């Protein structure tokens, strides 16, 4: 995984350190990058759980 | 003796408390601030106190 | 199969060793990839499958 500054993700462990900005997925050499099979597929489940950590009853 | 109660409309509470002189103690818990923790969970319990049904993706 | 570095899976076999982790489908021909006939739809019955492997009741 290529983040945005070009970063190349050794361990994914370090997602946990910090939110990772990952790069735009291009065909050309310069930026070549392709979207993984979980990118834009939780939204909304990112939206439900940022909800939950932000509730006043749990 | 040892019994636990899961009442839902507190009515036996009154039914449990003693004047404090007669040193007659009582476990009464108010689970609004009871802190259970959340790393006790396993999977099915996890995934749906986060997860929802409405998601396909599961 | 393609691996993650790139190598090519040439027997199947290997699958019985050991687990084996596999890159990302991409569309350009440098880097070709594409999802199996079954890809990321059963795996909550690997994960029953591990709570039972791991169970020392049995």
């Amino acid at each position: 995984p290529k983040l945005s500054n070009g970063e190349l993700v050794e361990n994914r462990q370090i997602y946990f350190n910090e939110k990772l900005e990952f790069t735009s997925s291009n065909t050309s050499k310069a930026t070549k990058a392709s979207n993984g099979p979980f990118n834009g597929e939780f939204n909304r489940f990112l939206s439900r759980f940022e909800t939950k950590l932000t509730d006043k009853r749990l | 003796s040892h019994i636990i109660i899961f009442d839902i409309h507190s009515e036996y509470k009154s039914a449990f408390e003693i004047d404090k002189n007669e040193d007659f103690n009582l476990n009464y818990l108010d689970v609004e601030k009871l802190k259970l923790p959340y790393w006790l969970m396993n999977s099915e319990e996890l995934e749906t106190l986060f997860i929802e049904s409405n998601e396909q993706n599961s």
